[PDB]
């Protein structure tokens, strides 16, 4: 069908920083384009139809521009409420197709995470389970690589990672990794480490612990 | 003015069929093209079909032909969607949205619903097993509470009746062998605790499971 394509997937901008999204159609669409906004809280509304026609009841900071294939949408002045995933769509032929989406984010200074490792509590350790947790709170570029080197040995089978969206308070990310084992395996290795390789400083922040201690 | 009210979160087993719902209000329901959409996380939006309530004539998509089925009742001012022969690929969140242009239509949509989430798996309502997280003391310290082995979502997490609300990070739930699992963090200075009470309050209305938990080191 008609393949829409946005130039990116995630962006970076601060308050007032005039910025733009650029959609691209597989072919001509005769200026039958529309822009949409989807808050991470599920809701979704429209901004523009027909490349640059404002819907009844939207601010003049938004606008539009379009021709043939290369289309775009700009906000000459940003506000906190304008952070969301932004979609586009062609109204030329069937089936109606959308862009892959473009999420927004505030760009701020790099920051190392506040790591905190946690051995498996006793309440768990008697239930046969053996879960080792590692929190990584308040950090920037989401692009983190985490690894667990038990007795100094790379391992993946057992880990389950979780990521939070951009914090509405100070715009910083957090990660919650958690390695799961059975008691028998836990009771055969000693040194457990939660290594958090990050961009900020070459030094991998390590939070280790020995079960003999 | 105008509003679309999609049904709440719903789930069912694979192979079976589900009936969604999208109620309308504030405009002439009969004379407007109502559309549906499918949003999966990794990808964008996938057009699934549309309908004109007056005659209830349909326009599906080649990919979803025979898969979904659209209906529409006039008196209830409600739009419907029914999926069948389900698989994990259908596990997603669906939307309902109005096409502007009164009788003839147009090139755009104007108003949307809050979206209906759909999950599928062979599993049963299970309550979690809340476990405590303590280190083993610092200046500034982080604690937390871990849940595990519960179904279905969601699950609420508080800290002493929600008295706390700073430096908190309740992480979204992940999945292992068809069961949910998450965690949560709390932030305080070295003083506050263990010198003072610090408990995490959990709630899983599905299993009707209320649990409080004061955490202690070793
Ligand atoms: C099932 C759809 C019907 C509703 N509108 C009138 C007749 C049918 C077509 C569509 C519109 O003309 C239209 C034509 C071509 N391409 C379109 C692409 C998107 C779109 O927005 C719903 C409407 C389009």
């Amino acid at each position: 069908d008609i393949v829409m394509t946005q130039t990116t997937s995630s962006l970076s901008a601060s308050l007032g920083d005039r910025v733009t999204i650029s959609c691209r159609a597989s072919q001509d669409i005769s200026n039958y384009l529309s822009w949409y906004q989807q808050k991470p809280d599920g809701t979704v509304k429209v901004l523009i139809y027909y490349t640059s026609k404002l819907h009844s009841g939207v601010p003049s900071r938004f606008s539009g521009s379009g021709s043939g294939t290369d289309y775009s949408l700009t906000i000459s002045n940003l506000e906190q409420e304008d952070i969301a995933t932004y979609f586009c769509q062609q109204g030329n032929t069937l089936p109606p197709t959308f862009g892959g989406g473009t999420k927004l984010e505030i760009k701020r200074a790099d920051a190392a995470p506040t790591v905190s490792i946690f051995p498996p509590s006793s309440e768990q350790l008697t239930s046969g389970g053996a879960s080792v947790v590692c929190f990584l709170n308040n950090f920037y570029p989401k692009d983190i690589n985490v690894k667990w080197k038990i007795d100094g040995s790379e391992r993946q089978n057992g880990v389950l990672n979780s990521w939070t969206d951009q914090d509405s308070k100070d715009s910083t990310y957090s990660m919650s990794s958690t390695l799961t084992l059975t008691k028998d395996e836990y009771e055969r290795h000693n040194s457990y480490t939660c290594e958090a390789t990050h961009k900020t400083s070459t030094s991998p922040i390590v939070k280790s612990f020995n079960r003999n201690e | 003015a105008v509003q679309l009210q999609e049904s709440g979160t719903v789930l069912a087993r694979p192979g079976a069929s589900v009936k969604m719902s999208c109620k309308a209000s504030g405009y002439t329901f009969t004379s407007y093209w109502m559309h549906w959409v499918k949003q999966r996380p990794g990808q964008g939006l996938e057009w699934i079909g549309a309908i004109y309530p007056g005659n209830s004539d349909t326009s599906y998509n080649q990919k979803f032909k025979g898969k979904a089925k659209l209906t529409a009742v006039t008196s209830t001012s409600t739009a419907y969607m029914e999926l069948s022969s389900l698989t994990n690929e259908d596990s997603a969140v669906y939307y309902c949205t109005r096409e502007r242009g009164l009788y003839y239509g147009s090139s755009s949509f104007d108003y949307w619903g809050q979206g209906t989430t759909l999950t599928v798996s062979s599993a049963e309502t299970t309550p979690p097993s809340v476990y405590p997280l303590a280190p083993g003391t610092s200046s500034m310290v982080t604690l937390g509470c871990l849940v595990k082995g519960y179904f279905p979502e969601p699950v609420t997490v508080t800290w002493n009746s929600g008295s706390l609300s700073s430096g908190v990070h309740t992480f979204p739930a992940v999945l292992q062998s068809d069961l949910y699992t998450l965690s949560s963090s709390v932030t305080v200075p070295s003083s506050t605790w263990p010198s003072q009470t610090v408990t995490c309050n959990v709630a899983h209305p599905a299993s009707s499971t209320k649990v409080d938990k004061k955490i202690v080191p070793r």
